[PDB]
RNA sequence: ACUGCAGGGGAGACUGGAAUUCCUGGUGUAGCGGUGGAAUGCGCAGAUAUCAGGAGGAACACCGGUGGCGAAGGCGGGUCUCUGGGCAGUAACUGACGCUGAGGAGCGAAAGCGUGGGGAGCGAACAGGAUUAGAUACCCUGGUAGUCCACGCCGUAAACGGUGGGUACUAGGUGUGGGUUUCCUUCCUUGGGAUCCGUGCCGUAGCUAACGCAUUAAGUACCCCGCCUGGGGAGUACGGCC
RNA sequence: AACAUG
């Protein structure tokens, strides 16, 4: 079980009563694998620096993950198949 | 004289997009290593955070 | 028969050449004149005599569309490109910022092999 | 590979006396792990060949740990084979 | 996947085959099976209409399910990989969770035991059936559908896919597998992934008698006939044909495609 | 073995932005391109310019250096997954288990070869333009293979530090990369000292035909291997092997 | 631009 931390750039043309709902989905085929989930910061909408996917504005959410490689790297193809998700971005925290 | 070292555990994070905004220029650029004193490793870790930010538009690639 | 009051000059200037267009705010042609237009053939086109003459050509023509102020954007390795934007002021045009454009390959695209003259 | 537990399992199989970890017995049984944990590294991964230089040298380190045992005591030998391999 | 022959006759010099190491199964669906019978290219008036044909081995049909719109929910099973003598890819035999047994072509990267979705709610996993609504761009489909409800049609011979390029309102922009740039309406479904048995085309056949066997019956040049029988014919040595090169029946080389056929508004681009 | 530490070491998968070109649409009018100077060429059937959208390929600005890693060839967009080596400290364990290595084996830039993809830009061949006594060239406009990828073959390079490996010793001065440890340790200064492993510059003794090398030796020594024996003919013929 | 030879 490895510590990941997991970066989600959301669409800005969802509210933010649905935002933690909707990725409770997600992140509960974490939790049938024997994962952890510890920090589910919502940073809400910021200035994207540059346009992506045609917005200049986006959702930032970090989950920070803990489970094993193999279930993690099954989280985010499922967060780019998602519509809603712009960008997603892994990385481990320890070294 | 290098500020990481001096100041010890600080976070040189991708996220922490303030920290960041010293040690680039005004195109965007990353600073030269002989002008914001940093060592070969903490210039490392720069590097890798303003490219890091970079890809999740945190910090544009270049602006004018 | 159009009427813009403020506009964009955009100077392209390379070692053969210099193109002077002259645009709205959306990216509209009002009027282009360049180095050949005004009577120039062969290596006199990129000298900045030849740039300052395309820069009032374009200049006193786009103010029968009623331009009297335009934001400067030059690009290219090319010595007519201080002569132009001093062309702009005497012709009678307000000039405001002036930006460098010049596109800037990240290692992008294998250049020509270099010339052995 | 070949963490710091991982290792202990080894070492209390193949060790003499309870702290050893130079004999050619251990030495050879470690390798062994190591030799058998990167071919199935590289049946993925067919052109690694910066890795695969790596495993020459565990074979000639193993080879030349092989052939001490047999030249200090037979019956050594002859039961290290069996308990791991040859051929 | 292709074993070569070693050169012990002439016939096997250059020769190889499928090494069929994807089937499971030798045998067909009992029920799923229906009679064909060879024709020789000829139609209902007894004429030859369709040159080079006739011979090969007896073949039975596989019902091949090119619909899948009845089961949107209803998860499937990959229970074998079967050989199917009427076209070039493989055919998977599905065990709907229901009870009903159907064939579909086989995706690359569809082994046996793997569950199979469709409908709107599916995953995009190779094998799975949506509506081209609910597929994302960029993504590789193969047997898509023109019409809504039609059946599918385009990208099923092996080794071929569809890159879906987008969708705007109503229609999704295709890239065939030609290089033709097709726009069809978005309610027309597809399956994920690419058809499967795409080492093929590299097959050497290595005897006049292999492709005998496969219904391919002899080629005779234009330029060898007489005048009477081809425009080509005629000459007393050899010749490359008198004139600018026509078919059988006088017509010359150049576009095919009828100028002002319907589907003109729904092609973007030709082929290269 | 344990404890730490630095790293473009490698393979796989996914993925990012800039620029070039093309496509579609708008605005727009007659030139653009190129050179020492021009011409071929492109365009006036709406080019170049300019703005928005789209497709695709290849290489990764800044960081970046004189720096790092790798046996050599080589290696720098990001992230994840698998994986190889090195350094320092502790001295826990084994007890000479070492060094070299004819043959052999494996790896091995670029070009090239086979099958199959892909092809933006570049660009042998080729074609036109110029230059010239000529111009099978240099310069210009185009442009195929190839450059990319998957899997095999090829086994050569000024593959160079033109310096084979191992080991021990023989003044120092001076930058820089990675650790460890000491006195006022915060004298904030991350300074000086000691020591281990690199990588540069200078320089003593000594060596050298000279240039030069000089603790990273081309010095003083021991072990093992490869190679040389005037220049051409020739790394060619013939025979064999691949 | 330009320019060979003894
Ligand atoms: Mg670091
Ligand atoms: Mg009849
Ligand atoms: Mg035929
Ligand atoms: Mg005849
Ligand atoms: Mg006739
Ligand atoms: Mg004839
Ligand atoms: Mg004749
Ligand atoms: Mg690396
Ligand atoms: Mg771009
Ligand atoms: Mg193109
Ligand atoms: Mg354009
Ligand atoms: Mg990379
Ligand atoms: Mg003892
Ligand atoms: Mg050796
Ligand atoms: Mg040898
Ligand atoms: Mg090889
Ligand atoms: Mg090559
Ligand atoms: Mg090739
Ligand atoms: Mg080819
Ligand atoms: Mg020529
Ligand atoms: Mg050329
Ligand atoms: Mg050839
Ligand atoms: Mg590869
Ligand atoms: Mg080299
Ligand atoms: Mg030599
Ligand atoms: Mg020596
Ligand atoms: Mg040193
Ligand atoms: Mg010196
Ligand atoms: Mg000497
Ligand atoms: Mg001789
Ligand atoms: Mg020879
Ligand atoms: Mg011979
Ligand atoms: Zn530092």
């Amino acid at each position: 079980m490895r510590p990941y931390e997991i970066m989600v750039i959301l669409d800005p043309t969802l509210d933010e009563r649905t935002v933690a709902p909707s990725l409770e989905t997600f992140l509960n085929v974490v939790r049938k694998d024997g994962g952890k989930v510890e920090k589910v910061d919502i940073w809400g909408k910021r200035r994207l620096a540059y346009e992506i996917a045609k917005h200049a504005e986006g959702i930032y959410v970090v989950i920070d993950v803990k489970a094993a490689p193999a279930t993690v790297s099954e989280l985010d193809r499922q967060l780019s198949l998602n519509e809603s998700v712009l960008r997603t971005k892994v990385m481990r925290t320890d070294k | 004289k290098c500020v990481f070292c001096a100041k010890k555990d600080q976070a040189i994070d991708y996220k922490d997009t303030a920290l960041l905004r010293t040690y680039i220029s005004e195109r965007g650029k990353i600073r030269a290593r002989r002008v914001t004193g940093n060592c070969v490793q903490h210039q490392r870790d720069i590097a890798l955070a303003v490219k890091n930010a970079r890809e999740v538009a945190l910090l544009p690639f270049t602006s004018s | 028969k159009k009427n813009v009051p403020h506009g964009a000059a955009h100077i392209k200037s390379t070692f053969n050449n210099t193109i002077v267009t002259i645009t709205d705010p959306q990216g509209n042609v009002i009027a282009w004149a360049s180095s050949g237009h005004v009577g120039f053939k062969g290596s006199r086109k990129s000298t900045p005599f030849a740039a300052q003459l395309a820069a009032e050509n374009a200049a006193r023509k786009a103010q029968d569309h009623g331009v009297r102020k335009v934001d400067v954007f030059v690009k290219g390795p090319g010595s007519g490109r201080e002569t132009a934007i001093r062309s702009l002021q005497a012709a009678g045009l307000e000039v405001g910022a002036i930006s460098d454009v010049t596109p800037q390959p990240h290692n992008g695209v294998r250049p020509p092999k270099r010339r052995r003259v | 590979a070949l963490t710091a537990e991982q290792k202990k399992e080894i070492l209390r199989s193949y060790g003499l006396h309870e702290t050893d970890t130079g004999s050619p017995e251990a030495q050879i049984a470690l390798l062994t792990k190591r030799i058998a944990d990167l071919t199935e590294h590289l049946k993925v991964h067919k052109h690694d060949h910066h890795s695969r230089r790596g495993l020459l040298l565990l074979v000639g380190r193993r080879r030349r740990l092989i052939k001490y045992i047999s030249q200090i005591d037979v019956e050594r030998y002859r039961s290290l084979i069996e308990r791991l391999g040859l051929r | 996947a292709i074993r070569k022959y070693k050169p012990t006759t002439p016939g096997r010099r250059g020769a190889s085959v499928s090494d069929f190491a994807e089937i499971t199964r030798s045998t067909p669906e009992k029920s799923l099976v229906r009679p064909l019978h060879g024709r020789g290219g000829r139609n209902a008036h007894g004429r030859i209409t369709t040159r080079h044909k006739g011979g090969g081995h007896k073949r039975a049909y596989r019902m091949i399910d090119f619909r899948r719109n009845d089961k949107d929910g209803v998860n499937a099973k990959v229970a074998h990989i079967e050989y199917d003598p009427n076209r070039t890819a493989r055919i998977a035999l599905l065990h709907y969770l229901d009870g009903e047994k159907r064939y579909i072509i086989a995706p690359n990267g569809l082994s046996q035991g793997d569950v199979v979705e469709s409908g709107a709610n599916a995953d995009i996993k190779p094998g799975n059936n949506l509506p081209l609504r609910n597929i994302p761009a960029g993504t590789l489909i193969h047997a898509v559908e023109l019409r809504p409800g039609g059946g599918a049609k385009l990208a099923r011979s092996a080794g071929s896919s569809i890159q879906l390029l987008g969708k705007e309102a109503s229609y999704a922009s295709l890239r065939m597998p030609s290089g033709e740039i097709r726009r069809v309406d978005v309610r027309c479904r597809a399956t994920v992934g690419e058809v499967g048995n795409a080492e093929q085309a590299n097959i050497n056949w290595g005897k006049a008698g292999r492709m005998r066997w496969k219904g391919k019956r002899p080629s005779v040049r234009g330029v060898v006939m007489n005048p009477v029988d081809h425009p080509h014919g005629g000459g007393e040595g050899k010749t490359s044909g008198g004139r600018h090169p026509v078919s059988p029946w006088g017509k010359p080389e150049g576009r095919t495609r009828n100028a002002n056929k319907s589907s003109n508004k729904f092609i973007v681009r030709r082929r290269r």
